[PDB]
RNA sequence: UGCUUGGACUACAUAUGGUUGAGGGUUGUA
RNA sequence: AACUCUAAGCGGUGGAUCACUCGGCUCAUGGGUCGAUGAAGAACGCAGCAAACUGUGCGUCAUCGUGUGAACUGCAGGACACAUGAACAUCGACAUUUUGAACGCAUAUCGCAGUCCAUGCUG
RNA sequence: UUAUAUACAACCUCAACUCAUAUGGGACUACCCCCUGAAUUUAAGCAUAUUAAUUAGGGGAGGAAAAGAAACUAACAAGGAUUUUCUUAGUAGCGGCGAGCGAAAAGAAAACAGUUCAGCACUAAGUCACUUUGUCUAUAUGGCAAAUGUGAGAUGCAGUGUA
RNA sequence: ACUCCAUCUAAAACUAAAUAUAACCAUGAGACCGAUAGUAAACAAGUACCGUGAGGGAAAGUUGAAAAGAACUCUGAAUAG
RNA sequence: GGUAUGCGUAGAAGUGUUUGGCGUAAGCCUGCAUGGAGCUGCCAUUGGUACAGAUCUUGGUGGAUAGUAGCAAAUAAUCGAAUGAGAGCCUUGGAGGACUGAAGUGGAGAAGGGUUUCGUGUGAACAGUGGUUGAUCACGAGUUAGUCGGUCCUAAGUUCAAGGCGAAAGCGAAAAUUUUCAAGUAAAACAUAAUUU
């Protein structure tokens, strides 16, 4: 333990950690699309969205 | 056109069946291009295709695929969309637009058999027995 | 309220067996293929066979459930309530209810508020009705079944029923009585007013 | 025999120890309905095939 | 003499165990596993034979992966993070 | 056979028996899906439940001139014609849905 | 979900053929399976009884849609 | 009754007891503490140590005995009390196990974790008298 | 260099980039 | 008395019956969990006394953490260092042999190497 | 600069690399997508038909998949993506018009959500990917800048816009 | 064929929900079966065994509340009486 | 599903039985015997609802015959001793008469086997007689390589860079075309040189 964790703070700040410090999860959520780029916005995506806001109503007789 | 590939020695049992020489696939010249391509380079997602020249004894077409882990692509909120792993070889189960051709899926009547969502999920459904269970 | 038993639809078919058949002294079913292991030749597939399926088996698209007529549920739940007085045929239910006071009991809306047990079995003394509980309490049995392997251990009888309007705390407060149970008039299940 | 392969010599050293009698202890543990050893293959009278 | 006599004659094995089986089926001449086909980079079974299908199937084995696999979901796929004492 | 009965038409030679549906689960489908409008009611907000407007009246054919194919439009000009703010409407929830060519005045 | 006592295998067990015959006992098929044959074997059963079958009087209209005759009535 | 998760099978009702675990087969072994335990610490009844003197009270010994219990064999779901004993016909006396559902505690081992049990079950049986 | 024991690497197909290149392919300046 | 026939008693053979049941069959519900970072599967090893089953990888019937708070149990030994923790659960730290997905080349060859670093003897 | 007499610089086409970084090949099987495709049977024979556009299939995915925002219905006082259930309906039609098969529009309900390109005009490449130097924090297949460091890119990337 | 009318915009791309589910995780049930039944398998069951192979494929539950599982004596060469 | 304020360790189901009756019958009640924990009458509604047969299925058992057919090829043993509870064996050792008869009933290897090997013990089982013995059972042991083999070479053949083909999987492939599709060399410049398909 005492290795693998100073071998972590060593491949701080450095991109290309090796194999085994790369967070295993699966095989299937290691290739899908990093939680920032699902997010990415086109600008008709980002422009129809800022004029619209969706209002909050009560149609009520 | 297709030949049933069939020993020499016959397509055995009753008449119906007893062609050889004059079948035809149900698939096109071009699903069947895309798919030699896109079963031979396995990481690579195939988008459509065209018609470029042809003589005689080889029609010959030309394929557009996106290696889906480019990071000029995955930035891209136009194209992203194929990195999903729900376009997985995305047209050996017949999703492009030269797949979706011989499916036969399109609107009303005439595409009416078959209108399950796809092509034999109809038949599943018109064959269904609902077995209902206040009879 | 009932739902489906069904036997396996594979059971009695992953044999492999073909009849080994005449003229070999023996007789003509479907005889089990291997030798070595000693259920050879021994018998598949029939229902006269140790091992072989069963005489029609028993599917799920039986019909389990029904269709009553709803005029014909009110017609019968108009003559369980109509049944519930005329003391005749409350005693003729068992239902000791000889020490009551009228028939068709009625209690006024304040027991709706009753909140504790001890409370229901102060009110059921008082209106001459705990002698009836009483009676679930001395036939409290075990099943003769089946029923025992089967998680039906038992009933007892029936004892009487509350209906309420307005559960201000009733229901709670006589859920753990053995034989009463309470219903809201709105529902008025049958099944609850003539049980059987 | 004589002429064998390492494979075939390893696996025919692991048919000859769980080739055993049951130890004379677990037959008293609580809940232990271990008779015999059920599985004791015998040179002449099973061979191996497998 | 196709009786006990010719019985005899056999003695050259027409297979051998194999290494995605284990098992006394590598005919060598094919140099093919009757059970699994060991050159196929596939594993041979089919729809005819469900109860072969079963003798080799996912579960039948120590799983070392498709067992620890379904507890880290169950603690929703955690990691790197390890426990503190309780307070 | 014998008698006077009735040719049949049973449609039975076609292994039906791999096509049953059971409909046991009938009842704990509608508690799924009443669970869900629970779910979506309070999900939303004092907005209504339902809750877009649906608009038409006059279902085709010469059967139902009256009884309402179940209005998915308010097609562009009746929303024009109403003091909005078509894309606006959308905002709201009154379902904008620009695929009808409003055939009467 | 049928009262089995006045089903007639209550009652028919055991005699032995169960209700079907010594001499031309209960057999799998014994004259073609469903509408096999109205036009040789069972002829006289489809006429009488049916007069009608087999044939065509005729004219098609493909894709008939129920709303073009549907007038409803009243005296 | 009332909640969902909650079986009331005797499938299972006894297959997840006769194959609890050896530290929930801890709970399963509680016995009842003496009346004068109940003035002294308000607990109604605690699960057993190596070392609790105990008092059998329901069996053929049934008991008026100072009984320190020797082991609690978990795995037969039964407690060895030390008189409580039998001969063999060698005349080496054995054991014979009572289950402590039907043995009584009258003084508990105090270490610091058992004290803090009844720490933890001494407030609980007050709070739900204040409901 | 001679041997021993340890480690690390070396499969194909592919995408972008890098690096060396090939061509009576196509031009350009000398 | 032989022997035979008939009955009950008694004794044997035999395992029906009944009574049980940590197993099945069916129905329903909450879920989405996936391998080139080597999966699924296979082989072989591992305990003081173990054959299998279960568990597991030279750290090998385990396992850091963490929860719980005196055991395991067929015997033996240790432990009881519970106050700085038994055994069980849990499991996020580490680890995971030969294989198959050997990723150098390959076989009924424990076969044969190429380059690189290090340890040792060369020297 | 091209008698195949040398070199330079481009470009195109194409190589090689134990080059730097990446994907690919699972195996499961109930459901799902695309293929490919019998005969037993039934017709009281049998050959089209029937089984069945189905067993065997057999390549490819997900937690659902496929579908899906009209080259649709309809003929009305008009409807309006897809999917699913009820009904239409065992109906129109198909069929040695034999055995037999066999849908959809409308209605009712579940749930409801819309949209993006290519292409004239949009009139300063306004564009992306790494690359090293900081900065921002994190196990960020990141952000902010920087050199405008390569490279991609007018054989056109971006914004606006869509039947 | 000929005159109009009605209706959509092919040959490019996405998209939740309702829907499906003999597999996988984790549960609750039942007019089900009760050891020749129910899974083949209630148990060291895809085990033992058989086949060159593909493949095939069993039998097998119950001492008592607690082992208190019969010390000791005699006879025997002895399990045993 | 209701009911009998049913029955039950003071003995349930089942089973037996020259207990005693009831019914026209199917059946049923009851005593005693054994047994040791569940069970019944009635009103509904139901079912995997009644067996003598099916060369029925699966397990058990009879006659034959419980001891009958039979344990007869490969010439053959006999003495005395030691064992031992018991010996025709093989148990052994001494005499011994014989057989195989060098193309052996001899000594070793191949394939196959898989510990049978070899010591010390030994009861049942097995050894179609016995058994003190055993290829059995129990427990301990045992296979040593630079030189003997593999490993190394290529044969018939597997045919195996996809140039190709096929919807795929995959391929009755002495390929015959796949840029260098080469195996290559301490070799000079301005892709090391005649070269290897």
């Amino acid at each position: 333990q005492k290795q693998k964790e100073n071998l972590r703070k060593v491949f701080k700040n450095k991109k290309y950690k090796p194999l085994d410090l790369r967070k295993k999860k699966t095989r299937a959520i290691r290739k899908a699309l990093s939680p920032r780029d699902a997010n990415r916005k086109t600008l008709k995506e980002i422009r129809k969205r800022s004029v619209f806001p969706q209002r909050k109503f009560a149609v009520k007789a | 056109g297709r030949k049933r590939p069939v020993p020499k020695g016959c397509t055995y049992g009753k008449p119906k069946s007893h062609g050889v020489n004059q079948l035809k696939p149900y698939r096109g010249l071009q699903s069947i291009a895309e798919e030699r391509v896109g079963r031979r380079l396995g990481g690579l997602r195939v988008l459509n295709s065209y018609w470029i020249a042809q003589d005689a004894s080889y029609k010959y077409f030309e394929v557009i695929l996106i290696d889906t882990h480019h990071s000029a692509i995955r930035r891209d909120p136009k194209i992203n969309w194929i990195c999903k792993h729900v376009h997985k070889h995305r047209e050996l189960r017949g999703l492009t637009s030269a797949g979706k051709s011989s499916r036969g899926i399109g609107k009303g009547y005439r595409y009416s058999q078959t209108i399950g969502g796809s092509r034999r999920a109809a038949w599943k459904r018109k064959n269904r027995e609902h077995m209902h269970r206040k009879r | 309220n009932r739902q489906a038993y069904a036997v396996s639809e594979l059971a009695g078919h992953q044999t492999s067996a073909e009849s080994w058949g005449t003229g070999r002294a023996v007789a003509r079913i479907p005889r089990v293929r291997g030798g070595g292991t000693h259920r050879s030749g021994q018998g598949a597939f029939g229902n006269m066979c140790r091992g072989g399926r069963m005489f029609a088996p028993t599917k799920t698209f039986r019909r389990w459930h029904r269709k009553v007529n709803v005029n014909q549920r009110r017609y019968a739940l108009v003559s369980a309530i109509a049944a519930s007085g005329v003391p005749a045929l409350v005693q003729s239910k068992g239902h000791v209810i000889d020490g009551v006071s009228e028939f068709p009991l009625v209690v006024s809306d304040e027991v709706q508020k009753v909140q504790k047990t001890k409370q229901a079995v102060i009110f059921l003394r008082r209106l001459k009705i705990w002698a009836d509980i009483q009676k679930v309490y001395k036939s409290q049995r075990f099943r003769a079944g089946r029923g025992t392997m089967r998680d039906r251990r038992r009933i007892a009888r029936r004892g009487p029923l509350v209906v309420y309007d307005k559960d201000e705390g009733l229901r709670k407060a006589f859920r753990n009585i053995p034989g009463i149970e309470t219903i809201n008039v709105d529902k008025l299940n049958l099944l609850k007013l003539a049980p059987g | 025999a004589a002429h064998k392969s390492f494979r075939i010599k390893q696996k025919l050293a692991k048919k000859l120890k769980q080739n055993r009698s049951v130890p004379q202890w677990v037959r008293l543990r609580t809940g232990n309905t271990i008779r015999y050893n059920a599985k004791r293959r015998h040179w002449r009278r099973t061979k191996l095939k497998l | 003499t196709k009786g006990t006599t010719s019985f005899g004659k056999r003695h050259n094995k027409t297979h051998t165990i194999c290494r995605r089986c284990g098992n006394s089926s590598y005919h060598l001449q094919k140099s093919k596993c009757s059970q699994c086909g060991y050159p196929a980079a596939k594993t041979r079974s089919f729809n005819w034979s469900r109860k072969a299908k079963g003798r080799k199937a996912q579960g039948t084995g120590r799983m070392r992966y498709l067992k620890n696999l379904r507890r880290r979901f169950r603690n929703g796929l955690r990691e790197g993070g390890a426990a503190k004492k309780k307070t | 056979g014998k008698g006077n009965n009735m040719i049949p038409n049973q449609h039975y030679h076609k292994w039906w028996q791999r096509h049953v549906k059971t409909w046991f689960n009938q009842p704990a489908r509608k508690v799924r899906r009443h669970a869900n409008r629970v779910k979506k009611a309070k999900a939303v907000f004092p907005r209504p439940a339902s809750g877009a407007l649906r608009p038409v009246v006059r279902c085709p054919t010469i059967r139902y001139h009256t009884k309402l194919r179940a209005g998915r439009g308010f097609t562009l000009e009746e929303l024009k014609g109403a003091g909005i703010g078509a894309n606006f409407a959308k905002t709201i929830g009154i379902a904008v849905d620009r695929r009808r060519k409003n055939k009467s005045l | 979900m049928s009262n089995i006592k006045r089903k007639k295998t209550r009652k028919l067990r055991g005699h032995v053929s169960h209700g079907h015959g010594r001499i031309g006992k209960h057999r799998k098929h014994p004259g073609g399976r469903g509408n096999a044959g109205g036009m040789h074997h069972h002829r006289i059963n489809f006429d009488k009884y049916h007069p009608g079958y087999f044939g065509k009087v005729g004219m098609r209209n493909f894709h008939l849609r129920r709303q073009h005759k549907f007038r409803p009535e009243i005296n | 009754k009332q909640n969902p998760f909650v079986s009331s099978s005797r499938r299972k009702n006894r297959k997840r007891h006769f194959q609890a675990p050896s530290h929930i087969r801890r709970r399963l072994m509680s016995a009842p503490l003496s009346k004068e335990l109940r003035q002294k610490y308000n607990v109604r009844s605690m699960p057993i140590r190596r070392d609790d003197e105990v008092q059998v009270i329901r069996g053929h010994f049934k008991g008026n005995q100072v009984g320190k219990v020797v082991q609690a064999y978990r795995k037969k779901f039964v407690v060895y009390v030390e008189k409580i004993q039998r001969e063999n016909a060698n005349g080496t006396n054995v054991y014979v196990g009572i289950h402590p559902s039907k043995v009584l505690i009258v003084k508990l081992k105090l270490d610091k974790d058992r004290k803090a049990i009844l720490e933890r079950r001494g407030k609980g049986r007050l709070a739900a008298l204040g409901k």
